[PDB]
């Protein structure tokens, strides 16, 4: 269009749309950290892991920033880093028990 | 595609390489 | 200040919003893209045996680096798996540390 | 907190690392 009367209104409607679209985007991943965070939690709560490991890896899934997204993002990187480390600690004191009982341990799938 | 997981098995070479991984699971 | 100069600001107005709204996009694509490529440099400079590792790398080259909410959702999948490993590794641990006659603390 | 191997047998002495060893 081109008359000054119907370009200025519909602009206007349109700059308020890219706002709105702004806005859903945020809290649609504000929203999905929230529900991503809280699911974690009680995945957790269901483990059979002592209370001193849960306490440890709760603290950090409560801890995911939940206002910016990128921040999040390191922060669920910084979680998969310690799982990564702890698991890997583990494994090596599992194996020390392998050879201390003359057991042998395999992959499999279930 | 395929619903599954690798996982972790502990084996008694003395029992014939037998999967003991759930009775050391269980004590 | 004439009413037609209101048209200029405005599409400028609207170009803003666009870019904006294309960068946040582009940021968190390629946020994702980078903590993928570290973790999975992290994880090789584990002690962990090649199955694990592989085991792991394969689902987290498998995180959407397209969508962010997907990407989120994969993260979470990641995550519940390393604790259900965790968790199982552990009862492994404290069942051969019971046949051992030894004990576990923190 | 760290996980760590004790011994009755001995105290309770942390041979975590030892087994960690073989
Ligand atoms: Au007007
Ligand atoms: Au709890
Ligand atoms: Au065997």
């Amino acid at each position: 269009m081109h008359s000054l009367q119907n370009v200025i209104p519909q602009q206007q409607a349109h700059i308020a749309e890219l706002q709105v679209y702004n806005n859903k985007l945020e809290r649609d991943l504000q929203n999905k950290i929230g529900s991503l965070t809280s699911s974690i939690e009680w995945y957790l709560r269901s483990m059979e892991l002592d209370p001193e490991i849960k306490a440890d890896i709760e603290q950090q899934i409560n801890s995911i920033d939940a206002i910016n997204p990128l921040h999040a993002f390191d922060d669920l990187e910084s979680v998969i880093r310690n799982l990564i480390s702890d698991y890997d600690k583990l494994f090596l004191m599992f194996k020390g028990l392998i050879q201390r009982s003359n057991y042998q341990y395999s992959f499999g799938s279930e | 595609p395929k619903r599954e997981r690798k996982t972790i098995r502990i084996r008694d070479p003395n029992q014939g390489g037998k999967d003991i991984t759930e009775e050391i699971m269980s004590g």
